[PDB]
RNA sequence: UCUCUUACUUUUAACCAGUGAAAUUGACCUGCCCGUGAAGAGGCGGGCAUAACACAGCAAGACGAGAAGACCCUAUGGAGCU
RNA sequence: ACUGAACUCCUCACACCCAAUUGGACCAAUCUAUCACCCUAUAGAAGAACUAAUGUUAGUAUAAGUAACAUGAAAACAUUCU
RNA sequence: CCGAGCCUGGUGAUAGCUGGUUGUCCAAGAUAGAAUCUUAGUUCAACUUUAAAUUUGCCCACAGAACCCUCUAAAUCCCCUU
RNA sequence: GAAAUUGAAACCUGGCGCAAUAGAUAUAGUACCGCAAGGGAAAGAUGAAAAAACCAAGCAUAAUAUAGCAAGGACUAACCCCUAUACCUUCUGCAUAAUGAAUUAACUAGAAAUAACUUUGCAAGGAGAGCCAAAGCUAAGACCCCCGAAACCAGACGA
């Protein structure tokens, strides 16, 4: 045996060592230890993706909840604040919700405030001045 | 081969401080080579587990197992070398701490089969170890109270804390 | 399994329609005449190419450098 | 894997850039061979680096122990009392000092997962959300459905 | 039997780590470990902190008590204590009490100019807190005092630890006069405050009897206490909110689990907002 | 686990004995000694392998052609083997043809 | 990103901001500020005169190491990637209104 | 034999003590209904169900296990016979 | 109106998601030359890397403490009885 | 273990058939056919890969590409400009 | 698959061989198996003197608690929540079908040419006779697996 390998323990310990936490005999025989951390390793990379989906989709959930405190839908909410040129993101609209509600109060305010101009502007069909609210500044 | 156990008597701790509890005295004892299977020989030494020197004898006495009494010849052995070289003021001043059966070095031998096929017979043999402790068996674990349940869910509740926020 | 049509479908069509109706419609009026567009960017369009086979023809082996070959004695600097 | 690492949240030392800011670098130990082709690198930085270095950051100790060794090694030591050792085997004078500043740069807190990229102490002014906000009360603090 | 040469070392430095991890060295101070310079030390610690130090009174602030008479005794027991007279080394009382002295003095300035409400108690307690041995050992441990402390065992006991950090606070009064140190105090000492409620700092007892004697000093009703809200009132897991009212005037209002607990609760909310120690207080300026 | 728990008794090589001093003399035999001797004159080992180089089958044909008739029996036999095998692998076999 | 931020508040950046450790910065680009009974917010920014956010670079470094891994079954098809981030901290130091409405 | 099966004894059995195999086994933290997957699902979707552990029965499922088949086809694969 | 991807934008970075096949950049360990001297460097070599062949040898599991196996009775252990 | 015993040798028989074919990372990369005791295979072409040389490639506009059968469409070929 | 023809230099005690599944089958053609010819193993490790620590699988320490390819994202928190149809190989294409794997350790599978390409030397010549040459010639580097039949023949051994 001219040649073999004198290094097959440590190369058994790199893939064995992110098996330790396993149940059953995936955490100590390679063969099956392997294949297990190969899927995951696959599961971790592919997460990334669900973990920016279900943050949003929790701080939907939160954002929905604070302005049904104040009788606004969701849609309501964001589209109006959208229309009042403030850009708060989802993030931080459900930061506020738990942590500044008297903030998230006049949050809610300012979108009512906006969506009742709308309907305004939409009944006042024709020759009518733009709503307080409504006016948009201008960027050139 | 190893044969450790037998060396964990050969400790020496330094002379204790007047100021300082004194150290309960500790037996290390096992037998090696029984033939008798390690999982049978289990049960027994699972049974005096937590069990004093004299509880376990009595049970060892009566038990109808091969194994009880080679464990029961261990333990008597192990009280006696306590209070000869380990220096245990009393023999009944014992309980034990460590009961377990490990497997011995075994025979293949030939189980002929009613064809030309046949199987591998094994010839089973087992270690018994005990580790005795100077003192009164520690009392058992109590039940968990419904006021112990009711305090570790309210230190549940109590712990929770707003998750993925500022 | 058979497949119906909802509204959200037929609103999503009715949208892409209205993008190409739009499409046909700026499609309608060119700037320049086919006669009038003849041979216009010949000029730059040759160019272009001119420096496509420029970079084709010039591929030749990178030149070797004394100065690389005698690098290699450093793999043996030492301290006194 | 997340799961199988463990995990701390985002911190300082002692709230480090509060009052002052204060270089968590305490000390750096270079074992360099006067003799041997992985220590190359290592030598010229030490030849040419390891002195601005050092005038650079007055508060970090910087030791040279120049001794024979196969690998060349940096110990970075900080003031929490974290201790990293990084190999420097036969890594050019460029990747060294490269790797020496972000040691500098560095704290002595664990490279793990971060749970939050934020941190803070005081994260309400007005007050955290409780169910009793955003509710009115009534009169005589009355229950649904009491009669008194 | 395989040859080779390189799996076999690798190995040895395996079952090395394994053997540490299984079996832990005793804690050795970083003085007796390789790579150490005592002078290159003491200069680093000076410019890490940004200030101008006497480096002779740096070496007398690090140099303890305990330390000389273990010397000494170390001397005796050798027997070259003729041999190797020598001048001995200046003790620590004299910078440790100075540096106690104006640390005491600057945290009770900068407390009073902050917190003008607070009673002498509370910023009382408030000093000795941020003195204590906790907060001041954990500053000292994370700015390398331990390190280059000179102490008689190690590791270092809480006492000596902060004695040397007083003392190094007396070397800086020293070098650097007492505004330098007001900042060198304030940059340490005070940022330890940060995140930190009023109460969790200031041990207190009977906090409505505190809320009385504070109210009639200010010359107003005693406080009223009422049921502002409540949820599931015979459940295990009650909500209770209590309002303090002065004159029929809200001061404070605190959440329990049991009234008796919300009461005490409103009670504290309302001695933080009468000092001044409130959650939303401005920020200290730095 | 196929790993040996103490080091093995570290290797001492003479790097100056006579055989590595003197190693490489006379290689030049040829263009500096009026090629009278080819260097392939010094090269020490079987009457069949000096001074020439091919693949197994070659130095198969070789072996047989050269030192053949003084063979042992057994070893002549499983050359003549080994020569069938050769050609049947390297003539039959492949991925290029 | 928008962060909610307040003094004395560190906040990690998954990028090298090309700044000495203990350099001050101020922020700018603020939407929102908030006190207990006022709240300012632009469209979609506030004036810098308005408001003065300021932090300070605390520490610079790699994150832990990620692990990027395919695998596609029955193809032979395995592959293994480690990234790691640059990141640094920031310590909010300050943020400071002066009277411009 | 059956209508139409019953009673008893022995063996086996089950329990206690001693000795102690074999086929088999990707890993299993190993449920039900309907659907999907040209049939066919413990594991996929929608519902439902669900503290956890033995011991004794059972043979509906795990295309249950071991060889040995039978059928059809193929090989410029064999062999016996004419 | 809103939700909704790895599409697109955003901060930073970029060789870093096809079967067979083909091209390229690295490289574990071993031996040799010369280094190096707590385990390495530049080269030259080669029995040079195994989650799979009802693979070979060895160890130990599972089924399983299962299937199965064994000593007529009393007694002075002289003997007698069935 | 006899439609032709067993052992050894020839023998590493032969097998267009079945099974297997061991570090890391990146890149380019898919379905016209012809012949064949041939359709389980091979050879040539087509497609694919690399390196090299040189100029056009693709997209295309006017003009242009059949009568007979009594009918026949979407289209295709060719092709400057761009 | 030739031959005529040409022409051959001579220093043994060495190894970029193996190191107990390797290198001989070999501790031995023994034990064992077969009527016979014939087949054919396995394994040992103290120290100068015996007149002297940790690591495979399997287990034990230490059984188990709704839920599901056994994980991943996570989380204050093991589980609860959300996401996720084992690996290899084969069939024109498909996997989820079928094939193979109890597990561990060790062993176990790409060998060479013509012609081209790359890098040197010399250059109408190159090559340490032969051979090639209308820029070639010389040298080097760089491409061609493993296991498995039923059979056929020769010589023995068997009623
Ligand atoms: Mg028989
Ligand atoms: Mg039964
Ligand atoms: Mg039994
Ligand atoms: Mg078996
Ligand atoms: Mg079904
Ligand atoms: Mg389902
Ligand atoms: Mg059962
Ligand atoms: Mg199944
Ligand atoms: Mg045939
Ligand atoms: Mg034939
Ligand atoms: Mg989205
Ligand atoms: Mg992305
Ligand atoms: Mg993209
Ligand atoms: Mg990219
Ligand atoms: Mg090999
Ligand atoms: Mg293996
Ligand atoms: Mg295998
Ligand atoms: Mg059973
Ligand atoms: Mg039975
Ligand atoms: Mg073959
Ligand atoms: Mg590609
Ligand atoms: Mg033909
Ligand atoms: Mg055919
Ligand atoms: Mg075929
Ligand atoms: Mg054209
Ligand atoms: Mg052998
Ligand atoms: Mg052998
Ligand atoms: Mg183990
Ligand atoms: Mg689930
Ligand atoms: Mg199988
Ligand atoms: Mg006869
Ligand atoms: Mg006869």
């Amino acid at each position: 045996l001219r040649n073999r390998v004198t290094d097959r323990y440590f190369r058994i310990q790199e893939v064995l060592k992110h098996a330790r936490h396993f149940r059953g005999r995936k955490n100590r025989c390679y063969r099956l230890a392997v294949r297990t951390v190969i899927r995951a390793f696959v599961k971790c990379t592919k997460a990334r993706y669900l973990k920016k989906k279900n943050m949003r989709t929790l701080w939907i959930n939160r954002i929905t909840a604070a302005s049904q405190e104040h009788g606004l839908k969701y849609p309501a909410l964001i589209g109006n604040l959208v229309k009042c040129q403030v850009e708060l993101n989802r993030k931080v609209l459900a930061d506020l919700a738990i942590y500044e509600p008297k903030t998230f109060k006049s949050l809610a305010a300012l979108a009512s405030r906006r969506r009742h101009e709308g309907f305004a502007a939409a009944l006042g069909d024709g020759k009518e001045p733009e709503g307080i609210f409504s006016r948009v500044v201008q960027y050139h | 081969i190893s044969r450790k156990w037998e060396k964990k008597n050969k400790i020496v701790y330094p002379p204790q401080l007047p100021g300082e509890p004194r150290r309960p005295a500790e037996i290390y004892h096992c037998r090696r080579q029984i033939k008798y299977s390690k999982d049978k020989m289990w049960y027994l030494a699972k049974l005096i587990r937590g069990m004093s020197i004299d509880q376990a004898l009595a049970q060892l006495e009566f038990n109808d197992k091969k194994g009880a009494k080679i464990i029961k010849e261990v333990l008597l052995e192990a009280q006696d070398m306590a209070v000869r070289d380990h220096n245990v003021e009393f023999r009944s001043n014992l309980y034990i701490a460590e009961s377990t059966s490990g497997r011995g070095q075994c025979l293949k031998r030939i189980r002929y089969h009613g064809r030309g096929r046949f199987g591998i017979m094994e010839k089973v043999y087992c270690h018994y170890f005990v580790k005795l402790v100077e003192g009164p068996p520690p009392p058992p674990e109590p039940p968990k109270t419904a006021v112990a349940h009711a305090k570790e869910y309210i230190q549940q509740l109590r712990s929770r804390t707003i998750v993925h926020t500022l | 399994r058979p497949r119906f049509v909802s509204l959200r479908a037929k609103q999503n069509m009715i949208r892409r329609l209205e993008i190409e109706a739009e499409n046909h419609y700026w499609l309608s009026m060119p700037y320049m005449t086919r006669e009038q567009e003849r041979g216009h960017a010949a000029v730059r369009r040759r160019e272009a190419f001119e420096a496509i086979k420029a970079a084709a023809t010039s591929k030749f082996p990178p030149h070797r450098f004394i100065a690389d070959q005698l690098d290699h004695l450093n793999v043996t600097k030492k301290w006194s | 894997t997340a799961r199988g690492t463990p995990s701390r949240f985002l911190a300082s030392v002692l709230h480090n850039g509060l009052g002052r800011y204060v270089q968590q670098l305490q000390r750096l130990s270079f074992s360099v061979s006067r003799d041997g082709a992985s220590s190359r690198g290592a030598r010229e930085f030490v030849e040419r680096e390891v002195i601005d270095f050092a005038r650079r950051n007055p508060g970090v100790v910087i030791y040279v122990n120049s001794r024979p060794c196969c690998v060349p090694r940096v110990v970075a030591e900080y003031l929490n009392g974290a201790v990293r050792e990084e190999s420097i085997h036969c890594k050019s004078v460029e990747e060294i000092s490269t790797l020496v500043q972000k040691l500098a740069d560095q704290s002595g807190l664990d490279v793990i997962r971060i749970r939050k990229p934020f941190h803070t102490d005081n994260p309400s002014i007005q007050g955290q959300w409780h169910p009793f906000t955003n509710k009115p009360t009534t009169f005589r603090g009355l229950r649904p459905r009491e009669v008194q | 039997v395989k040859k080779g040469f390189r799996a076999a070392f690798r190995f040895q430095k395996e079952l090395e780590r394994q053997r540490l991890l299984r079996c832990p060295p005793p804690p050795v101070r970083r003085s007796e470990k390789p790579n150490w310079d005592y002078h290159a030390e003491i200069q680093a610690f000076g410019h890490r902190l940004q200030e101008n130090f006497s480096l002779d009174l740096l070496k007398t602030a690090f140099v303890n008590s305990c330390y000389i008479k273990s010397e000494e005794a170390k001397r005796q027991q050798l027997g070259i204590e003729k041999e190797a007279v020598l001048l001995n080394l200046k003790s620590n009382q004299e910078l440790s009490e100075q540096g106690t002295s104006f640390s005491q003095t600057c945290l009770t300035q900068f407390l009073e100019d902050e917190y003008p409400d607070m009673p002498t108690e509370g910023i009382k307690n408030l000093v000795d807190f941020l003195t204590g041995e906790e907060v001041v050992c954990h500053v000292a441990r994370n700015l390398a005092v331990e390190q280059l402390t000179l102490s008689e065992e190690f590791p270092v006991p809480p006492a000596v630890l902060q004695q040397t950090f007083f003392a190094v606070i007396g070397a800086l009064l020293q070098s650097s006069g007492p505004e330098r140190t007001a900042l060198f105090i304030r940059d340490f000492l005070i940022t330890q405050m940060t995140g930190k409620e009023l109460f969790e700092m200031w041990k207190i007892i009977n906090p409505m009897g505190l809320l009385v004697e504070e109210l009639k000093k200010r010359n107003v009703s005693a406080p009223e206490s009422r049921l502002t809200r409540q949820s599931g009132g015979t459940t295990a897991l009650p909500l209770y909110f209590v309002g303090l009212y002065c004159d029929k005037k809200l001061i404070a209002e605190g959440p329990g689990e049991t009234v008796l607990v919300a009461e005490e609760e409103a009670a504290r909310v309302a001695l933080r907002k009468l000092y001044g120690f409130t959650e939303n207080r401005r920020p200290w300026n730095y | 686990i196929g790993i040996r728990l103490t080091l093995p008794p570290p290797k001492v090589v003479d790097r100056w004995n006579e055989k590595r001093a003197m190693f490489g003399v006379y290689d030049n035999i040829g263009i500096l000694g009026n090629f009278e001797k080819h260097p392939k004159e010094l090269i020490r080992g079987p009457i069949w392998l000096r001074g020439w180089k091919g693949n197994e089958l070659q130095r198969c044909i070789r072996k047989r052609k050269m030192v053949g008739s003084r063979m042992f029996a057994d070893d002549l036999h499983n050359l003549n083997k080994r020569i069938r095998y050769l050609y049947k692998h390297f003539n039959r076999h492949g991925k290029f043809r | 990103r928008q962060w909610k931020v307040t003094s004395e508040d560190l906040i990690l950046i998954g990028n090298e901001l090309d700044l000495a450790c203990g350099e001050r910065i101020r922020l700018e680009k603020v939407l929102l500020v908030g006190a207990d009974n006022f709240t300012l917010l632009g469209k979609p920014l506030l004036g810098k005169d308005l408001v003065r956010v300021e932090a300070t670079v605390i520490e610079k470094t790699e994150s832990w190491p990620r692990i990027i891994m395919r695998f596609r079954k029955r193809k032979n098809f395995k592959k293994k990637r480690i990234v790691t981030t640059p990141q640094t901290v920031l310590r909010i130091n300050s943020i400071e209104i002066a009277p411009c409405l």
